[PDB]
């Protein structure tokens, strides 16, 4: 994206906090200093796939999430005379 | 005069029914734009470059530059969020096991190839090689292109993780933890999700694997044969390219002034009357940039709608099995595979399609001992002399027993009741 | 104006003195004293994000 | 958390503040006060100075109206999405994945909010998984038995039938499986005895 002055490029990849660009993100980590690093897409997982093995869940959890959705805005009416021809 | 298709007249009878006797899995392709080209314009350099007097004269024309910069930053943030709302739907990167024997299905054309440097599938290579001095002239005038947050390699890794989760687990890695399961059992569950039983999947596993491999192999050449196949992604690139080209060419207009170069006006004309010649150019270029911004707003809104549609399809077609007709493919949706593409996503929908139908004689119910017998799960068909019960998507004739039908009332109110003897084990 | 001057490989004609672009801005010029085609490229600029 | 509702209010406030600040600009004229121009200039030529401000303010108001239309477009899109979710997540039980909450959708509760709606999705998430040995089918008397509704699992020595979302081991009986063909085509079928009540 460009030249970044003020952050030290570390090699350990963490979660993206302040998106800079091109996969590089900034963060404020430990004294204290601003570091830049390549963002990590998540933890690596290896499903033990097999032609005869299956995974059956033995318990469950009821989870209440929260999803916000806008509906409307503030109805605004403009008057030409008062806005343009002020007194 | 354009034709509306072929002309078929299916025979409708009150006793005839059509039952399919075979089937085919078809891998259809669907292209969906996700992101756009983030563009940032330099107000001063575009309106009047290399000019110190215009740099001071522009300050008296209101703060339109701040508005345009805020609009472009909002568009860039929206385009960056569109790439995460579609591909970054899982928080656990999965890995394909070394043994790639999934029952007989070959996913080599969609799994990443570690031979090439870029971790892209053979299909993604064709998708990236078909979506294509002019980017330096616009740079020298204020128009710059900002790089996306998630690079192509990260989107490829996200698609590979989603593919590994769909293959190894199925739809369990989208709801909760990734539950391991053999792929033939996953296909049996997909068949049960559309009505077909597990015996059709388990007795024709080799044929289904061969048909899937053939369809995957044909998709690779079908995407390369048609040139305008990847047009739904090249159109946005062409639109942004021409929108930048016309924005650059609008600087070649005088807008009623005597010239288009400010150094040609400041040198000959004195500041007293040079204002009436510079303000016209300033107003014209500001209006052109404002029109460009207000058009890119609508373009980014359309791209956001397309990205929301693509995210909903990724959540419903890949992370599960959607029964919505003509949403995850034309026909009985079985599964879907996502692939990355320049500013877009390609969904390969594997869909169940019946074929080789056959006509039989049907009846609403049968009566054995004065009581009606309605099919519990299936339909009663006839071969001309005998009566059997078979499912509604595959001809599997079975003897009519007390387990395949249920008794409900007497057989004198049903219009179409036929006499037949049921079996009792 | 303002810009960087660099020797260009543009093969001008004996009568051609200037050079335009898509936006009719002068990209190359000819030094009247010594015949040599230059290349007027704008000064280094960019964006500053904090 | 309530960032999807505060952004709309912030955008409206910024648009109103910009429309107000567009009155303190000259638009190429000498000042932004109408009476000052009318008292410092003559009526014949004051028109060429006041028309610039008139056109600038009219263009600013037109740009504000166009931006409000563009914003109302996505606001209507979000309102239609919220209505579809209220009809599918609250008025019933939708099987769409990642539409009424992350997981197996159970129910949803609506709540009002300033210019918005908040959906609390009560969802079902499996946990505490365990690994078992599965088989496509079994045959006892030379005829394959496929699970009617469930899956065959094994605990190392015995075979049971469990559902696809909870570990409930049940003895393999006749009314839990259906017979279709013999065990010569299914790849991976294991021999096991079935029960008959
Ligand atoms: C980080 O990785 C680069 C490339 O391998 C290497 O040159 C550099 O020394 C590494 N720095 C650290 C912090 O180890
Ligand atoms: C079953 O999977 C294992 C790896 O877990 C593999 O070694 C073996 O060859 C596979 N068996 C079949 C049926 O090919
Ligand atoms: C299921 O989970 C709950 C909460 O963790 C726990 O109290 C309960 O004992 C668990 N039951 C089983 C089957 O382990
Ligand atoms: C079903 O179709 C496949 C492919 O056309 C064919 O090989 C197979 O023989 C067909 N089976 C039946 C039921 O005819
Ligand atoms: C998968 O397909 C490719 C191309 O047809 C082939 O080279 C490869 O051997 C196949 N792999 C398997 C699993 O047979
Ligand atoms: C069923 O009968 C109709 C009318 O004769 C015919 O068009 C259709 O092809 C038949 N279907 C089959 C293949 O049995
Ligand atoms: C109908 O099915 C029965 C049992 O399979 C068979 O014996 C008979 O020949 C069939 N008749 C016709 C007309 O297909
Ligand atoms: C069915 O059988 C009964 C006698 O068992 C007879 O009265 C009736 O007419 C028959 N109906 C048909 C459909 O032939
Ligand atoms: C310009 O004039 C000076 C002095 O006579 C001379 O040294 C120089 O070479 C001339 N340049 C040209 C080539 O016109
Ligand atoms: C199943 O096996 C996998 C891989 O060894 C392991 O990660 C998982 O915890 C196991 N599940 C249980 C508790 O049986
Ligand atoms: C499997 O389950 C049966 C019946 O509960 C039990 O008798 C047997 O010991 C179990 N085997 C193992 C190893 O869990
Ligand atoms: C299943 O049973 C048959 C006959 O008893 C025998 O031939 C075959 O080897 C058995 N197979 C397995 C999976 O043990």
């Amino acid at each position: 994206a460009g030249c970044l002055i003020g952050a030290e490029y570390v090699n350990n990849s963490y979660e993206c906090d302040i998106p800079i660009g091109a996969g590089i993100c900034a963060s404020y980590q430990t004294s204290q200093s601003i570091i830049a690093y390549t963002m990590s897409l998540g933890a690596e997982n290896s499903v033990a796939y097999s032609n005869n093995s299956i995974a059956i869940p033995t318990n469950f959890t009821i989870s209440v999430t929260t999803e916000i959705l806008p509906v409307s805005m503030t109805k605004t009416s403009v008057d030409c005379t008062m806005y343009i021809c002020g007194d | 005069t354009m034709s509306l298709g072929a002309e078929n007249s299916v025979a409708y009878s009150n006793n005839s029914i059509a039952i399919p006797t075979n089937f085919t899995i078809s891998v259809t392709t669907e292209i969906l734009p996700v992101s756009m080209t983030k563009t940032s314009v330099d107000c001063t350099m575009y309106i009047c470059g290399d000019s110190t007097e215009c740099s001071n004269l522009l300050l008296q024309y209101g703060s339109f530059c701040t508005q345009l910069k805020r609009a472009l930053t909002g568009i860039a943030v929206e385009q960056d969020k569109n790439t995460q709302e579609v591909f970054a739907q899982v928080k656990q990167i999965y890995k394909t096991p070394p043994i790639k024997y999934f029952g007989g299905f070959n996913f080599s054309q969609i799994l990443p190839d570690p031979s090439k440097p870029s971790k892209r599938s053979p299909i993604e290579d064709l998708l990236f090689n078909k979506v294509t001095d002019l980017i330096c002239a616009q740079k020298f005038k204020g128009l710059t292109v900002l790089p996306p947050l998630l690079t192509d390699e990260m989107i490829a890794q996200y698609t590979s993780a989603l593919l590994a989760g769909t293959i190894t687990s199925g739809w369990t890695f989208g709801a909760g933890p990734a539950l391991q399961i053999p792929f033939p059992m996953q296909m049996a569950y997909r068949f049960n999700g559309i009505g077909v039983t597990q015996n059709v999947l388990y007795e024709n596993q080799k044929l289904i694997a061969n048909q899937f491999n053939s369809a995957i192999g044909k998709i690779q050449d079908s995407l390369s044969s048609t040139p305008s196949a990847l047009g739904k992604l090249q159109d946005v690139v062409n639109h942004n390219a021409q929108a930048l080209n016309t924005l650059v060419k609008q600087l070649s207009s005088k807008f009623g002034a005597i010239s288009s170069v400010l150094n040609d006006i400041f040198s000959r004309l004195d500041p007293p009357e040079a204002e009436v010649q510079i303000d016209r150019l300033i107003t014209g270029r500001l209006q052109s940039l404002q029109t460009y911004v207000t058009q890119q707003l609508i373009r980014a809104a359309e791209i956001r709608a397309s990205a929301n549609l693509a995210a909903t399809k990724m959540s419903e077609c890949v992370l599960g099995q959607s029964k919505r007709v003509d949403f995850c493919g034309k026909g009985y949706h079985l599964m879907s595979f996502p692939q990355s593409a320049p500013h877009g996503v390609v969904f390969l929908h594997v869909t169940y399609v019946p074929a080789q139908e056959k006509n039989f004689t049907t009846a609403p119910a049968i009566c054995h001992d004065g009581k009606a017998h309605f099919p519990r799960e299936g339909v009663f068909v006839s071969n001309g002399t005998h009566w059997f019960v078979t499912q509604r998507n595959f001809y599997e004739p079975q003897i009519i027993t007390t387990d395949n039908t249920f008794v409900s009332g007497n057989c004198d109110v049903v219009i179409g009741i036929v006499n037949n003897t049921v079996y009792d084990p | 104006g303002t810009g960087v001057l660099t020797e260009s490989n543009k093969k001008f004609l004996p009568f051609q003195q200037f050079g335009r672009d898509i936006a009719d801005t002068t990209d190359a010029v000819r030094d009247p004293q010594t015949l040599e085609i230059l290349d007027i490229t704008p000064c280094s600029f960019g964006g500053v994000s904090v």
